[PDB]
Protein backbone atom coordinates (compact mmCIF):
# COMPACT_ATOMS: atom_id res chain seq x y z
CA UNK A 1 0.00 0.00 0.00
CA UNK A 2 3.11 2.55 -0.61
CA UNK A 3 3.25 4.08 -3.70
CA UNK A 4 6.49 3.90 -5.05
CA UNK A 5 8.34 6.47 -7.64
CA UNK A 6 10.86 5.92 -9.81
CA UNK A 7 13.83 8.19 -9.99
CA UNK A 8 14.59 10.38 -13.17
CA UNK A 9 17.72 9.77 -15.04
CA UNK A 10 20.36 12.20 -14.16
CA UNK A 11 22.04 13.75 -17.48
CA UNK A 12 25.80 14.31 -17.74
CA UNK A 13 27.72 17.27 -17.26
CA UNK B 1 -4.08 -0.56 -23.54
CA UNK B 2 -6.12 -1.85 -20.22
CA UNK B 3 -4.61 1.09 -18.39
CA UNK B 4 -2.13 3.65 -17.91
CA UNK B 5 -0.34 5.00 -14.91
CA UNK B 6 2.05 7.68 -15.54
CA UNK B 7 4.09 9.05 -12.80
CA UNK B 8 4.49 13.27 -15.01
CA UNK B 9 7.22 15.92 -13.58
CA UNK B 10 7.92 19.03 -14.95
CA UNK B 11 10.32 21.65 -14.08
CA UNK B 12 10.39 25.39 -15.37
CA UNK B 13 13.20 28.06 -15.80
CA UNK B 14 13.22 31.06 -15.04
CA UNK B 15 10.11 30.43 -13.31
CA UNK B 16 11.85 28.00 -11.01
CA UNK B 17 8.35 26.25 -11.03
CA UNK B 18 8.09 22.37 -10.31
CA UNK B 19 5.37 19.52 -10.02
CA UNK B 20 5.20 16.29 -9.68
CA UNK B 21 1.89 14.35 -9.86
CA UNK B 22 0.59 10.25 -10.68
CA UNK B 23 -2.21 9.90 -13.02
CA UNK B 24 -4.62 6.83 -14.04
CA UNK B 25 -5.86 7.18 -17.45
CA UNK B 26 -6.05 10.91 -17.57
CA UNK B 27 -6.89 11.39 -13.72
CA UNK B 28 -4.90 13.11 -11.43
CA UNK B 29 -4.24 10.09 -8.33
CA UNK B 30 -2.02 12.71 -6.48
CA UNK B 31 0.41 15.48 -6.37
CA UNK B 32 3.00 16.55 -4.25
CA UNK B 33 2.97 20.02 -2.90
CA UNK B 34 6.80 20.96 -3.13
CA UNK B 35 6.81 23.74 -0.63
CA UNK B 36 4.76 21.91 2.12
CA UNK B 37 6.62 18.59 0.75
CA UNK B 38 3.43 16.59 1.40
CA UNK B 39 1.14 14.23 -0.60
CA UNK B 40 -2.01 15.42 -1.70
CA UNK B 41 -5.10 13.24 -2.75
CA UNK B 42 -7.32 14.06 -5.53
CA UNK B 43 -9.76 12.41 -3.81
CA UNK B 44 -9.97 12.24 -0.13
CA UNK B 45 -10.12 8.58 -0.13
CA UNK B 46 -7.40 7.78 -2.06
CA UNK B 47 -5.11 8.98 1.37
CA UNK B 48 -6.90 6.04 3.55
CA UNK B 49 -5.81 3.03 0.97
CA UNK B 50 -2.55 4.31 0.28
CA UNK B 51 0.61 6.51 0.93
CA UNK B 52 3.35 8.33 -0.91
CA UNK B 53 6.59 9.28 0.57
CA UNK B 54 6.31 12.91 -0.57
CA UNK B 55 10.28 13.70 -0.17
CA UNK B 56 10.88 11.37 -2.66
CA UNK B 57 9.64 13.74 -5.31
CA UNK B 58 11.80 16.36 -4.45
CA UNK B 59 14.91 14.19 -5.75
CA UNK B 60 13.18 13.67 -9.15
CA UNK B 61 12.41 17.41 -9.13
CA UNK B 62 16.26 18.04 -8.44
CA UNK B 63 17.46 16.02 -11.10
CA UNK B 64 15.01 17.12 -13.87
CA UNK B 65 16.21 20.90 -13.18
CA UNK B 66 19.87 19.65 -13.44
CA UNK B 67 18.62 17.75 -16.64
CA UNK B 68 16.78 20.96 -18.16
CA UNK B 69 20.25 23.31 -17.59
CA UNK B 70 22.29 20.82 -19.43
CA UNK B 71 18.70 20.23 -22.24
CA UNK B 72 18.92 24.17 -22.66
CA UNK B 73 22.66 24.29 -23.42
CA UNK B 74 22.66 21.51 -25.87
CA UNK B 75 19.46 23.04 -27.76
CA UNK B 76 21.68 25.98 -27.43
CA UNK B 77 19.02 28.17 -26.01
CA UNK B 78 16.09 27.49 -27.88
CA UNK B 79 13.18 28.58 -25.81
CA UNK B 80 9.66 27.05 -25.59
CA UNK B 81 7.24 28.34 -28.10
CA UNK B 82 3.76 29.31 -26.05
CA UNK B 83 0.88 27.34 -27.11
CA UNK B 84 -2.27 29.34 -25.66
CA UNK B 85 -5.85 27.78 -24.21
CA UNK B 86 -8.77 26.64 -25.48
CA UNK B 87 -11.53 27.67 -22.89
CA UNK B 88 -14.78 25.99 -21.71
CA UNK B 89 -17.11 26.63 -19.17
CA UNK B 90 -19.60 24.00 -18.10
CA UNK B 91 -21.77 22.89 -15.06
CA UNK B 92 -21.28 20.06 -12.85
CA UNK B 93 -24.87 19.08 -13.35
CA UNK B 94 -28.31 20.41 -15.24
CA UNK B 95 -29.02 23.53 -13.97
CA UNK B 96 -31.71 24.41 -11.25
CA UNK B 97 -32.31 27.35 -9.75
CA UNK B 98 -31.53 27.62 -6.07
CA UNK B 99 -30.11 24.29 -6.15
CA UNK B 100 -26.39 24.70 -5.53
CA UNK B 101 -23.85 23.60 -8.48
CA UNK B 102 -20.26 23.73 -9.74
CA UNK B 103 -19.37 26.12 -12.49
CA UNK B 104 -16.24 23.88 -13.94
CA UNK B 105 -13.79 26.07 -16.21
CA UNK B 106 -11.74 24.02 -17.97
CA UNK B 107 -7.95 25.00 -19.31
CA UNK B 108 -6.99 23.25 -22.73
CA UNK B 109 -3.71 22.51 -24.66
CA UNK B 110 -1.49 24.90 -23.34
CA UNK B 111 1.85 25.26 -22.52
CA UNK B 112 4.20 26.63 -20.88
CA UNK B 113 2.03 25.73 -17.48
CA UNK B 114 1.86 29.32 -16.40
CA UNK B 115 -2.18 30.44 -16.27
CA UNK B 116 -3.98 32.83 -14.18
CA UNK B 117 -7.53 32.13 -13.97
CA UNK B 118 -10.36 34.51 -12.56
CA UNK B 119 -13.67 33.49 -11.76
CA UNK B 120 -16.17 36.84 -12.23
CA UNK B 121 -19.87 37.24 -11.10
CA UNK B 122 -21.39 40.25 -12.75
CA UNK B 123 -17.55 41.12 -13.66
CA UNK B 124 -16.67 41.07 -10.35
CA UNK B 125 -13.44 38.62 -8.98
CA UNK B 126 -14.73 36.23 -6.95
CA UNK B 127 -12.93 34.09 -4.68
CA UNK B 128 -15.32 31.99 -2.02
CA UNK B 129 -15.52 28.55 -2.31
CA UNK B 130 -12.83 28.12 -5.44
CA UNK B 131 -10.23 25.17 -5.84
CA UNK B 132 -8.24 24.03 -8.54
CA UNK B 133 -6.39 21.55 -10.10
CA UNK B 134 -2.49 21.21 -10.76
CA UNK B 135 -1.23 21.28 -14.69
CA UNK B 136 -2.27 17.86 -15.99
CA UNK B 137 -0.30 16.77 -18.53
CA UNK B 138 -1.71 15.83 -21.92
CA UNK B 139 -0.50 13.25 -24.27
CA UNK B 140 0.74 15.34 -26.85
CA UNK B 141 2.45 16.88 -23.49
CA UNK B 142 0.85 20.48 -23.69
CA UNK B 143 -1.26 20.74 -20.14
CA UNK B 144 -4.50 20.83 -19.07
CA UNK B 145 -5.68 22.51 -15.54
CA UNK B 146 -9.66 22.91 -13.93
CA UNK B 147 -11.14 25.78 -12.35
CA UNK B 148 -14.47 25.01 -9.66
CA UNK B 149 -16.37 27.66 -8.29
CA UNK B 150 -19.55 26.42 -6.12
CA UNK B 151 -22.70 28.71 -6.60
CA UNK B 152 -25.97 29.01 -6.44
CA UNK B 153 -27.92 29.58 -10.18
CA UNK B 154 -29.72 32.67 -9.86
CA UNK B 155 -31.50 34.48 -13.12
CA UNK B 156 -29.42 37.59 -11.65
CA UNK B 157 -26.49 36.69 -12.23
CA UNK B 158 -23.80 36.03 -15.04
CA UNK B 159 -20.17 34.66 -14.69
CA UNK B 160 -17.11 34.54 -16.39
CA UNK B 161 -13.65 32.61 -16.35
CA UNK B 162 -11.14 34.97 -17.17
CA UNK B 163 -7.99 33.09 -18.71
CA UNK B 164 -4.28 34.95 -18.89
CA UNK B 165 -1.98 32.93 -20.52
CA UNK B 166 1.37 34.47 -22.45
CA UNK B 167 0.07 33.02 -25.70
CA UNK B 168 -2.82 35.02 -25.38
CA UNK B 169 -3.33 38.30 -27.03
CA UNK B 170 -5.82 39.38 -24.29
CA UNK B 171 -7.51 37.50 -21.89
CA UNK B 172 -9.90 35.52 -22.66
CA UNK B 173 -13.34 35.70 -20.87
CA UNK B 174 -15.64 32.26 -21.42
CA UNK B 175 -19.20 33.20 -19.98
CA UNK B 176 -22.04 31.68 -18.00
CA UNK B 177 -25.55 32.68 -17.72
CA UNK B 178 -28.80 30.82 -16.60
CA UNK B 179 -30.59 29.70 -19.82
CA UNK C 1 6.83 39.21 -19.23
CA UNK C 2 8.11 37.97 -22.45
CA UNK C 3 11.37 36.60 -20.40
CA UNK C 4 12.03 33.19 -22.79
CA UNK C 5 10.90 29.63 -20.51
CA UNK C 6 12.16 26.71 -20.76
CA UNK C 7 10.59 23.28 -20.09
CA UNK C 8 11.85 19.78 -18.90
CA UNK C 9 9.33 17.06 -18.85
CA UNK C 10 9.20 13.44 -17.64
CA UNK C 11 7.16 10.61 -18.06
CA UNK C 12 7.52 7.46 -16.59
CA UNK C 13 4.53 5.48 -17.80
CA UNK C 14 2.96 1.72 -17.22
CA UNK C 15 0.96 0.50 -19.53
CA UNK C 16 -1.08 -2.53 -18.33
CA UNK C 17 -3.07 -5.14 -20.55
CA UNK C 18 -5.10 -7.78 -18.41
CA UNK C 19 -4.16 -6.40 -15.32
CA UNK C 20 -0.76 -7.39 -14.91
CA UNK C 21 -0.56 -10.32 -17.08
CA UNK C 22 1.75 -7.85 -19.48
CA UNK C 23 3.16 -4.60 -18.51
CA UNK C 24 5.47 -2.08 -20.88
CA UNK C 25 7.71 0.07 -19.10
CA UNK C 26 8.05 3.63 -20.96
CA UNK C 27 10.52 6.18 -19.02
CA UNK C 28 10.16 9.26 -21.54
CA UNK C 29 12.20 12.52 -21.21
CA UNK C 30 11.20 16.21 -23.37
CA UNK C 31 12.80 19.08 -23.79
CA UNK C 32 9.49 21.64 -24.18
CA UNK C 33 7.02 19.20 -25.99
CA UNK C 34 9.96 17.34 -27.89
CA UNK C 35 10.36 13.75 -27.04
CA UNK C 36 14.22 13.36 -26.90
CA UNK C 37 15.14 9.98 -25.52
CA UNK C 38 13.15 6.81 -23.90
CA UNK C 39 13.36 3.94 -22.34
CA UNK C 40 11.27 1.25 -23.53
CA UNK C 41 11.10 -2.05 -21.77
CA UNK C 42 10.21 -3.59 -25.05
CA UNK C 43 13.72 -2.73 -25.72
CA UNK C 44 15.79 -2.66 -22.43
CA UNK C 45 18.08 -0.35 -23.60
CA UNK C 46 17.84 3.89 -24.28
CA UNK C 47 17.35 5.13 -27.48
CA UNK C 48 17.67 8.71 -28.63
CA UNK C 49 14.43 10.11 -29.92
CA UNK C 50 15.74 12.71 -31.88
CA UNK C 51 19.40 13.94 -32.21
CA UNK C 52 19.25 16.30 -29.11
CA UNK C 53 18.87 12.65 -26.88
CA UNK C 54 21.81 11.09 -28.47
CA UNK C 55 24.64 11.95 -26.06
CA UNK C 56 22.12 10.83 -23.01
CA UNK C 57 21.33 7.20 -24.86
CA UNK C 58 25.00 6.93 -25.38
CA UNK C 59 26.05 7.78 -21.83
CA UNK C 60 22.92 5.79 -20.22
CA UNK C 61 23.38 2.51 -22.06
CA UNK C 62 27.21 2.73 -20.71
CA UNK C 63 25.93 2.22 -17.27
CA UNK C 64 25.00 -1.41 -16.77
CA UNK C 65 23.44 -0.42 -13.21
CA UNK C 66 21.63 2.08 -14.81
CA UNK C 67 20.10 -0.06 -17.30
CA UNK C 68 19.52 -2.70 -14.85
CA UNK C 69 17.24 -0.71 -12.69
CA UNK C 70 15.27 0.34 -16.12
CA UNK C 71 14.77 -3.34 -16.95
CA UNK C 72 13.39 -4.20 -13.43
CA UNK C 73 10.66 -1.61 -13.82
CA UNK C 74 8.05 -3.64 -15.42
CA UNK C 75 7.75 -5.56 -11.73
CA UNK C 76 9.58 -3.47 -8.97
CA UNK C 77 7.47 0.01 -9.77
CA UNK C 78 4.58 -0.70 -12.46
CA UNK C 79 3.80 -4.23 -10.88
CA UNK C 80 4.42 -2.47 -7.25
CA UNK C 81 2.08 0.07 -8.19
CA UNK C 82 -0.45 -1.17 -10.13
CA UNK C 83 -1.14 -3.60 -6.74
CA UNK C 84 -1.34 -0.57 -4.57
CA UNK C 85 -4.29 1.37 -6.60
CA UNK C 86 -5.98 -1.22 -8.80
CA UNK C 87 -9.15 -1.37 -6.02
CA UNK C 88 -10.05 2.42 -6.20
CA UNK C 89 -9.21 3.41 -9.83
CA UNK C 90 -9.10 -0.43 -12.30
CA UNK C 91 -12.47 -1.16 -10.02
CA UNK C 92 -13.11 1.96 -8.98
CA UNK C 93 -17.34 2.36 -10.56
CA UNK C 94 -19.57 5.37 -10.22
CA UNK C 95 -22.97 5.34 -12.20
CA UNK C 96 -24.70 8.46 -14.49
CA UNK C 97 -27.49 10.33 -12.54
CA UNK C 98 -29.62 11.03 -16.12
CA UNK C 99 -31.85 14.09 -16.92
CA UNK C 100 -34.11 14.85 -19.08
CA UNK C 101 -35.31 18.64 -20.17
CA UNK C 102 -36.22 20.04 -23.02
CA UNK C 103 -34.58 22.61 -25.03
CA UNK C 104 -34.49 24.98 -28.63
CA UNK C 105 -31.94 24.83 -31.52
CA UNK C 106 -32.29 28.59 -31.63
CA UNK C 107 -34.90 30.78 -30.08
CA UNK C 108 -38.12 28.98 -30.99
CA UNK C 109 -41.83 29.14 -30.02
CA UNK C 110 -41.65 25.30 -29.12
CA UNK C 111 -39.20 23.01 -27.53
CA UNK C 112 -37.46 21.33 -30.44
CA UNK C 113 -34.37 19.12 -28.80
CA UNK C 114 -34.76 16.86 -25.87
CA UNK C 115 -31.31 16.75 -23.65
CA UNK C 116 -30.63 13.75 -22.22
CA UNK C 117 -28.37 14.60 -19.59
CA UNK C 118 -25.53 11.82 -18.32
CA UNK C 119 -23.61 13.21 -15.17
CA UNK C 120 -21.03 12.10 -12.63
CA UNK C 121 -19.97 8.29 -14.20
CA UNK C 122 -16.81 6.53 -13.62
CA UNK C 123 -14.82 5.49 -16.27
CA UNK C 124 -15.81 6.88 -19.22
CA UNK C 125 -17.13 4.32 -21.59
CA UNK C 126 -20.24 4.94 -22.22
CA UNK C 127 -23.66 4.26 -24.26
CA UNK C 128 -26.54 6.23 -24.48
CA UNK C 129 -29.37 6.06 -27.24
CA UNK C 130 -32.72 7.66 -27.90
CA UNK C 131 -36.13 5.57 -28.47
CA UNK C 132 -39.59 7.26 -29.50
CA UNK C 133 -42.13 4.98 -29.18
CA UNK C 134 -40.03 2.02 -28.69
CA UNK C 135 -38.31 2.09 -31.91
CA UNK C 136 -34.15 3.91 -31.64
CA UNK C 137 -34.33 7.07 -32.94
CA UNK C 138 -30.34 7.60 -34.95
CA UNK C 139 -31.13 10.21 -36.81
CA UNK C 140 -30.65 14.30 -35.70
CA UNK C 141 -28.47 12.88 -32.55
CA UNK C 142 -25.88 15.15 -31.46
CA UNK C 143 -23.54 15.47 -28.57
CA UNK C 144 -20.92 16.92 -26.59
CA UNK C 145 -19.19 13.55 -26.34
CA UNK C 146 -17.49 12.77 -23.50
CA UNK C 147 -16.75 15.25 -21.03
CA UNK C 148 -13.79 14.97 -18.37
CA UNK C 149 -15.01 16.80 -15.46
CA UNK C 150 -11.39 16.46 -13.47
CA UNK C 151 -12.66 14.98 -9.93
CA UNK C 152 -12.64 11.57 -11.55
CA UNK C 153 -16.31 11.39 -12.99
CA UNK C 154 -17.16 11.95 -16.34
CA UNK C 155 -20.91 13.28 -17.95
CA UNK C 156 -22.17 13.84 -21.80
CA UNK C 157 -24.99 15.23 -22.66
CA UNK C 158 -27.09 13.63 -26.10
CA UNK C 159 -29.62 15.62 -27.61
CA UNK C 160 -32.37 14.51 -30.06
CA UNK C 161 -33.27 17.43 -32.62
CA UNK C 162 -37.43 16.56 -32.68
CA UNK C 163 -40.66 17.69 -32.54
CA UNK C 164 -42.38 16.10 -29.73
CA UNK C 165 -46.28 15.80 -30.71
CA UNK C 166 -48.89 14.36 -28.02
CA UNK C 167 -48.84 10.77 -27.44
CA UNK C 168 -44.90 10.25 -27.93
CA UNK C 169 -43.29 8.51 -25.51
CA UNK C 170 -39.62 9.51 -25.38
CA UNK C 171 -36.79 6.70 -23.89
CA UNK C 172 -32.80 7.91 -23.47
CA UNK C 173 -31.16 4.45 -22.81
CA UNK C 174 -27.92 4.36 -20.77
CA UNK C 175 -25.61 1.81 -20.88
CA UNK C 176 -22.57 1.84 -18.52
CA UNK C 177 -19.81 -0.77 -17.01
CA UNK C 178 -21.53 0.41 -13.49
CA UNK C 179 -24.85 -0.72 -14.45
CA UNK C 180 -26.10 -4.88 -14.47
CA UNK C 181 -28.96 -3.42 -16.92
CA UNK C 182 -29.49 -0.10 -19.27
CA UNK C 183 -30.45 2.66 -17.09
CA UNK C 184 -33.92 4.47 -18.94
CA UNK C 185 -35.54 7.79 -18.19
CA UNK C 186 -38.95 8.77 -19.97
CA UNK C 187 -40.01 11.93 -20.91
CA UNK C 188 -43.90 12.77 -22.15
CA UNK C 189 -45.05 15.69 -24.14
C1 LIG D 1 23.72 24.21 -31.86
O1 LIG D 1 24.79 24.86 -32.56
C2 LIG D 1 25.93 24.01 -32.82
C3 LIG D 1 26.97 24.88 -33.49
O2 LIG D 1 27.91 25.39 -32.54
C4 LIG D 1 25.50 22.82 -33.68
O3 LIG D 1 26.60 21.93 -33.87
C5 LIG D 1 24.35 22.08 -33.03
O4 LIG D 1 23.86 21.09 -33.93
C6 LIG D 1 23.20 23.03 -32.69
N1 LIG D 1 22.15 22.32 -31.98
C7 LIG D 1 20.84 22.59 -32.13
C8 LIG D 1 20.49 23.70 -33.07
O5 LIG D 1 19.99 21.97 -31.51
C1 LIG E 1 -0.08 36.61 -13.74
O1 LIG E 1 -0.09 37.84 -12.99
C2 LIG E 1 1.20 38.28 -12.53
C3 LIG E 1 0.96 39.52 -11.70
O2 LIG E 1 -0.43 39.80 -11.57
C4 LIG E 1 2.11 38.53 -13.72
O3 LIG E 1 3.39 38.99 -13.29
C5 LIG E 1 2.23 37.24 -14.53
O4 LIG E 1 3.03 37.43 -15.69
C6 LIG E 1 0.84 36.76 -14.95
N1 LIG E 1 0.94 35.51 -15.69
C7 LIG E 1 0.36 35.33 -16.87
C8 LIG E 1 0.58 33.98 -17.51
O5 LIG E 1 -0.32 36.21 -17.41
Amino acid sequence: DIFERIASEASRL
Amino acid sequence: EEHVIIQAEFYLNPDQSGEFMFDFDGDEIFHVDMAKKETVWRLEEFGRFASFEAQGALANIAVDKANLEIMTKRSNYTPITNVPPEVTVLTNSPVELREPNVLICFIDKFTPPVVNVTWLRNGKPVTTGVSETVFLPREDHLFRKFHYLPFLPSTEDVYDCRVEHWGLDEPLLKHWEFD
Amino acid sequence: DTRPRFLEQVKHECHFFNGTERVRFLDRYFYHQEEYVRFDSDVGEYRAVTELGRPDAEYWNSQKDLLEQRRAAVDTYCRHNYGVVESFTVQRRVYPEVTVYPAKTQPLQHHNLLVCSVNGFYPGSIEVRWFRNGQEEKTGVVSTGLIQNGDWTFQTLVMLETVPRSGEVYTCQVEHPSLTSPLTVEWRA
